[PDB]
């Protein structure tokens, strides 16, 4: 179930380019994040294009070229082949050698592309770092002012369970008084206005509490309104940068592992090249050398070039 | 629209704490009531202890009063309370979606702008091939290859990376087709 | 599952539902017209695709498959013994063949996109029913959470109550004992009889006064613990059929992708019969070699509609 | 505004989609034919025939 190198690098291009940009216009505090964001993407989606498009692609050409040219040549003939001048052999180990220094150059080449493909892909590795870093210290900022937000509308909660407290008081003092006022109204009839005073006091005390906490509440529902709004506001501020957050940090892992995949690749064209060079050395020195010695690097060689095969089906396995 | 249905619901919720009140506070001045009222009635049977009549009698007035309006009031609210609250959660729904809605359209623009640049890369890929065949035209007709060396690069081509081409076509066709190769 | 085993699955599971009947919650009453709107619509889309869809595709694609079964290859040579002018014929009634074909599985795909939109719709009348109930859900416990506080604070007016009960039979209690000790100290003491008696009317008040309260409190406090039952049965059915509802509606999204993936593989064979119709005439109209070349291709395309015809076999199986 | 992005997706769902899985049918056509080439024309044959 393990993919290749190439699929690695390959799904984290593709999933950078299905990313949409970010519009944090509604968060004043997120402005900064968003052109991080937005830069961040879009230079990502650049380099991902450019890893599908034009280093993949040539990657497995130059890889092709090199495993064709050693499939056929698979082997160095140390001994002078059946029927063959030794000037002739001779030709056929110098074109053998210019061929695989040809091989080496490309390597070469290819590891050059590689390491552009690295830094890129750890720039955006970068890149998303410091967005999920720079979100975290701003949902850490909104966490803060939440709290006391929280603590200031219970302390609010106070004045609102007051002013009810003063409407049912008020409430009872006039239902109370109404009926002191008409006994007290009926008993000077009967001879009593200390009472009639006293239930009309009740009354208008009570008419003054209801209309003062009245005044008093439709005002504290108003403050505490006003800052369960402001707490709504971070809520949604908070739940916006954990979410594009959360986006960010799985990038980050992608681009980490890609980043990972394209230093094995670099690894794996530094055995090649070098592999080519120790061929190139055998040949060389095969070429200019006595009998035996001749003979002797020329083994050496027909050893290298089973192991430049071997670089060769390393880099395929990479790309498949 | 929302600010005024959290007003609507903070209004609501402040009339049933203070129905609530007014009954709790109600039921303690009956019973506080009953109490100075049956003090003050053996006290008339003995001075001048009608004033404190009037005040326990004007206790359990209030207090019974205080009970049946904020049974009414209760009674009548709550109703409206389960209106209120559905009204807002609608709303916040119909807000989210609409707001996903939109995220939807951006997302499929950026599908389509990859969608360009894909199918751009494989008109290019043909442009490639057909000015690549154009070319091996003219070095035939010019006599810097023949059909015999041809025939060997495209033999060599079916070994390899053709060869290549076409798994690849078995496999992506698999792929959408979602089976197994 | 082959594709045509999940979206047979969905099939009869969505077939397997039964309709709803919140009749006894005025507040899901919509909740109700959708979900046995939506559901009646899915039923009829499953019958479809299980009596009508299903068989029709597997059998296009027998008569495909048995056709190219035949006709495995292209003669691009000129078989032994044959005028030039029967091979002509022989090649002409396979191109004839071919285009039906095409025709059919070009027909084929047609069908299946109007079975993409039918699961599409069904897909998406569930999210909206999941939706719906959720937020009648999210208002529900909005309103549970104050019938909750509003339970809490009546409790106190019982509580007040039962005090007054309490306090009201101790001054009997106690009343009657002054009374009688006030009774038997002539032995110069109405004083404490009158006190005495005093507090047993007393007590007789609050006892009868917190009677009162206290009837009448249990029944604030019980009208409002009906409304939070209610409340509470209300959420737990939406919640039941919502989670029934998400289930379907994952079911369906399956069936979508499914649906899709046949989409493609029938595009494919429709376009490589296309190709094998284009090779066959442009080998039909052409030079002796250059006649070999195209019907050389038109072979390489037959064993590529074989292919195509096995992956939409294993879609189906 | 949701109806006419349902639109687009349509559009590609059943117009462009079909031309991409075709691209893919054309491409399989043309290797077949390249392929066939010096299957066709046997070793040694006029440069005449391979420019056709
Ligand atoms: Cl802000
Ligand atoms: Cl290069
Ligand atoms: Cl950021
Ligand atoms: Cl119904
Ligand atoms: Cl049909
Ligand atoms: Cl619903
Ligand atoms: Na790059
Ligand atoms: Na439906």
């Amino acid at each position: 179930n393990q993919a290749s190198q190439a699929m690695q690098i390959q799904t984290y291009c593709n999933s950078v380019k299905q990313q949409v940009p970010v519009d944090f216009s509604q968060f004043p505090n997120l402005k900064d994040n968003q052109t991080q964001i937005n830069q961040g993407l879009d230079l990502a989606k650049g380099h991902a294009d450019l890893y599908l498009n034009t280093i993949q692609p040539q990657i497995i050409t130059n890889i092709s070229n090199i495993s064709n040219y050693f499939a056929l040549q698979n082997a160095i003939p140390a001994v002078l082949p059946p029927g063959s001048t030794k000037a002739q052999w001779l030709r056929q180990l110098s074109v053998i050698k210019e061929q695989a220094t040809e091989y080496q150059r490309l390597s070469s080449d290819t590891r050059l592309v590689i390491v552009n493909l690295n830094n890129n892909l750890i720039t955006d590795s970068s890149n998303f770092q410091g967005i999920v870093v720079n979100l975290n210290s701003k949902v850490q900022g909104d966490n803060g002012v939440l709290a006391q937000l929280n603590g200031d509308i219970d302390k609010v909660n106070a004045a609102i369970d007051g002013a009810i407290a003063g409407i049912v008081a008020g409430g009872l003092l006039v239902i109370g008084g109404a009926f002191v006022t008409a006994i007290g109204a009926v008993a000077d009839f009967v001879t009593s206005t200390p009472v009639v005073i006293g239930g009309v006091a009740m009354m208008v005390a009570g008419a003054g509490g209801i209309t003062a906490g009245a005044i008093v509440l439709h005002n504290s529902l108003g403050a505490r309104q006003d800052l369960y709004q402001k707490r709504s506001s971070l809520n949604s501020e908070v739940l916006i940068a954990t979410q594009i957050g959360n986006g960010y940090k799985g990038l980050q892992v992608q681009a980490q592992n890609a980043v990972t995949a394209a230093t094995q690749m670099s690894n794996a064209w530094d055995s090649l090249t070098s592999d080519l060079g120790s061929l190139i050395t055998d040949l060389d020195k095969g070429i200019t050398s006595g009998d035996d010695i001749r003979q002797l690097w020329l083994t050496a060689a027909d050893t290298t070039v089973k192991t430049v095969l071997t670089d060769v089906t390393t880099i395929k396995a990479q790309i498949a | 629209v929302l600010a005024q249905l959290n007003g609507d619901i903070d209004k609501v919720n402040a009339a049933i704490d203070g129905a609530i009140a007014g009954i709790v506070a109600g039921g303690l001045l009956v019973i506080g009531g009953a109490f100075v009222t049956a003090i003050g009635a053996v006290a008339d049977f003995v001075g001048t202890s009608t004033p404190v009549v009037i005040g326990g009698v004007a206790m359990m007035v209030a207090g019974a009063g205080g009970i049946t309006a904020g049974a009414i009031v209760l009674h009548n609210s709550l109703g409206a309370r389960q209106d209120l609250y559905q009204k807002r959660s609608s709303l916040n729904s119909e807000v989210l979606i609409a707001t996903q809605i939109g995220n939807g359209y951006k997302g499929l623009q950026v599908q389509a702008q990859n969608a360009v640049t894909a199918a751009t890369q494989m008109s290019n890929a043909w442009d490639s091939l057909t000015s690549d065949l154009g070319s091996l035209i003219t070095d035939l007709d010019k006599g810097i290859t023949s059909g015999d060396d041809i025939r060997q690069l495209w033999l060599t081509a079916a070994d390899t990376t053709v060869k290549t081409v076409l798994t690849d076509v078995t496999t992506i066709k698999a792929q959408i087709a979602g089976v197994s190769p």
